[PDB]
């Protein structure tokens, strides 16, 4: 799709490889509690 | 370290206003200690010193 073509265009001027790994949670993720204590941890996308 | 870690991990709005680490065992530093004491003034302050 769109972003894939963008990264391909990036590759042709940066000389680097890639191995796509799709998300294991299916979410963008925000600041949420760790569900074990008062600490807040990242979930969803940005935690990966 | 414990104070900073529990402040950062907490979701509550705790705002630390500087850390005072003046040493009373030094010589001729009483004026500097008084200056630091005058500079710092907060409603809530914690202390860590000997008796």
């Amino acid at each position: 799709g769109f972003c894939i073509d963008l990264l391909i265009k990036l590759a042709r001027t940066m000389n680097f490889t890639y191995e796509v790994h799709l998300v294991a949670d299916g979410k963008f993720g925000t600041q949420e509690r760790v569900n074990n204590s008062n600490k807040k941890e990242w979930n969803g996308m940005m935690g990966e | 370290n414990k104070i900073r870690s529990t402040i950062e991990n907490s979701f509550v709005g705790w705002e630390l206003e500087e850390v005072l680490l003046l040493d009373m065992s030094l010589d001729d530093g009483d004026s500097k200690i008084q200056n630091q004491l005058k500079k710092l003034q907060s409603p809530i302050i914690l202390l860590y010193c000997t008796k």
